[PDB]
């Protein structure tokens, strides 16, 4: 219940990091 | 802060003065005498049940339903206070807290505003926090309605048996012929085959 | 139009005259507004808050008014702030800042 | 409680009491207009022979349905008194 | 010419109801949902109606460029209006999934010296090219002069 | 005359709003009647009492007059109108009477 | 105030004996069946807090 | 007061019990004569007879009729124990 | 509906009925205004309207909903929402506009979360 | 359908009554307006509203349920959801958002 | 459900009137359940908790769901949980762990 | 039996009348949905929901016996034994599934 | 050729219908509760109803490879899609008499570069899939990418 | 009951982390 919001938050999160590192890395 | 033996004898005993009004007011001996009141009224016999019996039983059932009450007071504030375990002033603290609650159960939310208004009290946040000078009166009021609205109630058969009966004996051509005398015997019967008494007494006690 | 209160029945309750009464006074707002040069309709609402008890300082009501101009008849300051003063003195007990004032296009005219 | 639930606990009220005095009533209305039909038709010009009859027949249908009207009447009664810690409110 | 294409049964009789009350001629193009209006008058119209409330790449480009000349020429019908450039930035077709996006006009006009443009006209600009593209809400419109002062509220 | 129709009572309310209307009616009556001024709309907030606590609020009086074609209207007049109306409503504060005319300008 | 405070029940009293005698039954007591309509009514009204709504507003 | 806060008083009271009793009296009488004028007519000689048309009928208006008397009456209370502060003064 | 609604009216109308009828009318009425809006084409309002309680702890507030259909690519400005946003939360008494959402057609909420 | 039912003529009705009329009532408008959102094709809506007390006694607070299908493959958008969760909330007296339930023709909770 | 309810019946008795309005409830929400793709019937059994004598303590009502899916259309988790909070929700203070959904072989769902 | 059983009533109903019938209907409409189920052949429900009494002190928690006939070889799971239990407690106010006794054609115990 | 067999009524006849409101020819085959449609449209349309929700060991191995089969190639005309392997897995006859098992699947798909799967697409990837195989239910279908990402929450 | 809701909650983040080293160490 609880537990699987926290586990969505926590992935949006690290996707996020990743596209920003991404986003630089790229060009 | 605690007080002094003979000031606390001197409370005790004040407040012994006022045992009828905590009675009357707080308990639910009130709504009780006045259903009593009304269905010996109802019967048709003003004065069968002598007013001492009525108050008696009215006083032994107060004490049947507020047994509970009296328990929560007695484990939570009295016993530490007569074992020395807490002053007179907690005490009678936490003794409030159960009669309190007990009252805020029986009482409506609309005459605890009409009080709450008139008195210029500031927002409230839940129940938690209503003054007891506050809550006396709407408890009172609504145990006036509450009592009124139950002998209206009961009101009723009688009025079916009592216009049966006048309409059995008016389309007999009887234009003389009293109803009252016929009905009592008749209300007699009916309360005593539906075991009125009991019954009454039982459908008090879970209304509370 | 005040005339909906004249042709009525006897059956009518308070909340039925009451109503009736608030019904009546959009309708004769509205018509005055209108009755203003660069208004070719008016819309009023009002919300008049009932009897308190439940509350503490009670509240005050709130109105809100749509109007249609003429092609281009842009209301000018002191017309919004003519506008804010008639509803606001037809109810009673209105502040001012509780009149919405908006226009055919859904630009607030006041605020 | 509201106006509604008093219509309904007087309809219900009502409902009983008609069906208490209809049992009654019927039979001696019925009595009443046959005798009076047949002084009519006889021309027996006197009003106070319809009386006897009805009571008969009032007293009949008690000998004949009292247990009844007595019984449905309890099954009120009991469901009223046992509705009283509900109606409040 | 055409005046106004693809308007609803509802903007199209607003817009023949004022054009008869104008006394303009007018022809509205069976089932084509368009107006044709005398070709000297088009421009003048749009921009009276307006006021009234009324109503690949390179194609887009191009399509989003002569839409961009359309508005312009006809803002420039205004009295106060020297010249005006209309630039339409609405997004390519959101690629981002979760994010939402929504087009924005900027108009830039160049003004006969000593001439305004009042609030009737201001709004009759921000509607014109609000109408005139999809999704584009007058607030999107931002409306500028020469010297970069901003007109829209 | 609207209060002399013939009709049964209905309610003090009904009474009430009735007067209302008809002083409403006769105080714009005067105001057209003054040179200048074509037509008067006259709107009146008579003050609700409270509940427990006493409080006397003010009335207010809400006063659109169409002046005539383009003639308008001088400050003695934006005085003897306010001093009429304020009269008119029983604790009138002239402070509460609002002025416009059929553009919108505030002439009080 | 109490002279008017009596008004509705001696309207309910009245209404209940002129039905019941027009209707024929003269031999029944008016007040006996009148009673519960009139707890009825001041229980439907709520009676009590509208009485003292009253009593404190009248100062 | 005065005879006027009095009088007037009283007859708007008075107009509510008047048209609180009005439906019930109304069809006690109209079913009273209907049965009288159809006894008149056979020549049938009774007086009990109308009573139980009357019954019917008183009981079957208020069936029909209860709410609106109901809301009536409740209305009139409440206005005028709202009104109650000001009539003192 | 609304006004109109309000017009053959039989004696049996308990107060509940009265108040609830009472609501039905405002919800059309200010519909009925906001279509009156250029870029509505249909709106539809629901108020949620609860009679008091005077614990502020359990004390809520008059909330509304208000769906808009918006003609074709007609969107509706930010002061256009604002505008709608005053209009509903004036005529419901004590309606704070925080408690007045508004949502399109497509289901996007044009007012705030 | 909801309001409409409301009016049918009726006299034997009692307050009971005139409540779970309400409810339904309320329930068919509010899936009325949710169908009339493009996506969805129809609505259910179950209000469970809890019978309320005139005492100081458990204030508690209701429920909805919100059944939706959608067109052949028109998911809703997260502000589809949220939008139908505001909408249901506001047309119950004392509605938290978080006690609407919101579900597809699949069985898939968008809540 | 409420053609039951609209039978232009007179007034029987309050304990009729609730038990209409229980049936009621069940057809309109085994109706909504059926609504769902993978359902070809339901049927929903509601006890509500009758109170008690000389006591305030309050018990939870319980319902109990049984569905008929289409042939091998098996119930997703998602599904089995939405069936809960519906049945949940339509009754006053029902905690949805009192639902139990069962299948048409007698497999418990929840 | 069925929830007809209870729309069809005389005028003359006593609440001991009005109840017994609600208990028929419940009996009914249980062993409806327990036949409904594939193994399940026919079935018969008996409710024992104890009359509130303060003559007494506890009111005996609610029973009830269920009865199944089994198609031909069609042994109920014990997934359906439990399911079985869960939806007779749960018709029943306050029925402890421990008080639902699940029977077989033959006479064999299929709950404890 | 064949869009669907063993179709039961209520899923022919939504079927059907969507079929006629695409104005797409169909033959319902006679007592085969199968629909032959156009060839060149038979997996386009198997995953457009899909969105709209609609509808030995060799042997098996056979059937359950030409089933994944199948599967991949009408998940393969997804435009997004470059390729996708599907993988059946239902235990043998549960050997354990207690234990009960459940059919899953697990569906791989290689998209092309800087394309993405879109909700409404991998929701019907899900159905596809689980209305393919007997008593799987959407929620033992697991949707990766080549990268191993997890699309089905 | 809880049980089952707590194991499965730990496979998923089990998984999860698999996945994320399956992610880098693929390429």
């Amino acid at each position: 219940d609880l537990n699987d919001a926290q586990l969505k938050f926590a992935n949006d999160v690290e996707s996020r990091i990743q596209r920003r590192i991404e986003a630089i890395l790229s060009p | 802060q605690s007080w002094s033996l003979s000031v606390q004898t001197l409370v005790f005993i004040t407040s012994l003065t006022f045992l009828p009004a905590i009675l009357l007011m707080m308990t639910s001996f009130t709504r009780i005498i006045i259903v009593f009141g009304l269905l010996r009224n109802a019967l048709g016999t003003p004065s069968a049940p002598p007013n001492q019996v009525l108050l008696g039983l009215a006083l032994f059932l107060t004490f049947f339903i507020m047994s509970p009450v009296i328990d929560k007071i007695y484990v939570d504030a009295y016993q530490p206070f007569s074992e020395q375990k807490i002053s007179m002033q907690e005490a009678l603290d936490k003794g409030a807290q159960p009669l309190r609650a007990f009252m805020l159960r029986q009482t409506r939310e609309a005459d605890l505003a009409l009080f709450a208004r008139l008195a210029n009290s500031g927002p409230l946040q839940g129940p938690e926090a209503v003054p007891m000078r506050i809550l006396l009166p709407a408890y009172v009021t609504s145990e006036l309605k509450t009592a009124f609205q139950i002998g209206f109630t009961i009101f009723i058969p009688f009025l079916i048996i009592d216009l049966v009966i006048a309409s059995v004996l008016m389309a007999l051509g009887m234009m003389m012929v009293p109803p009252a005398t016929i009905a009592l015997p008749f209300k007699l019967m009916l309360f005593v085959l539906v075991d009125g008494w009991q019954l009454l007494m039982g459908s008090l006690a879970q209304s509370f | 139009g005040f005339e909906l209160l004249d042709q009525e029945k006897f059956g009518i309750s308070q909340f039925s005259e009451q109503v009736n009464y608030q019904r009546a006074l959009e309708g004769e707002l509205a018509r005055t507004i209108e009755t203003l040069g660069p208004v070719k309709s008016a819309r009023v609402h009002l919300a008049m808050p009932k009897p308190s008890l439940f509350v503490r300082e009670q509240k005050s009501p709130s109105a809100s008014v749509t109007v249609t101009l003429e092609p281009g008849r842009a209301l000018d300051e002191g017309q919004i702030s003519a506008v804010v003063h008639l509803v606001s003195s037809a109810v009673a007990g209105l502040p001012p800042g509780n009149v919405t004032l908006v226009d055919q296009s859904g630009h607030l005219l006041t605020q | 409680m509201t106006p509604e639930s008093v219509m309904m606990m007087g309809t219900e009220a009502m409902k009983v009491a008609l069906a208490l005095a209809a049992p009654l009533l019927l039979v001696a209305l019925i009595t009443g207009l046959i005798i009076s039909i047949l002084q009519a038709a006889t021309q027996i010009n006197e009003m106070t022979l319809s009386f006897i009859p009805k009571i008969v027949a009032v007293f009949i249908a008690i000998i004949v349905a009292g247990p009844w009207m007595l019984n449905l009447l309890l099954d009120y009664v009991r469901t009223l008194f046992s509705n009283l810690p509900y109606i409040i409110g | 010419r055409t005046l106004f294409s693809n308007l609803s049964d509802q903007d199209g009789g607003a817009i023949v109801a004022q054009l008869t009350q104008m006394n303009i001629p007018y022809r509205f193009a069976n089932g084509s949902g368009a107006i044709e209006v005398p070709a000297d008058k088009v421009h003048e119209l749009r921009l009276r109606l307006a006021q009234q409330g009324l109503p690949q790449f390179s194609e887009q480009v191009n399509y989003q460029r002569a839409l961009e000349g359309e508005l312009a020429r006809t803002i420039e019908t205004l009295g106060p209006v020297k010249s005006a450039r209309v630039h339409l930035a609405m997004p390519k077709p959101s690629l981002f999934v979760r994010e939402q996006k929504s087009p924005s006009a900027s108009v830039t006009v160049t003004l006969e010296p000593g001439r305004a443009l009042d609030e009737g006209q201001i709004s009759a600009v921000v509607h014109l090219v609000s109408s005139a593209v999809a999704g584009l809400p007058p607030g999107n419109v931002t409306l500028v002069d020469q010297s970069g002062h901003l007109l829209t509220q």
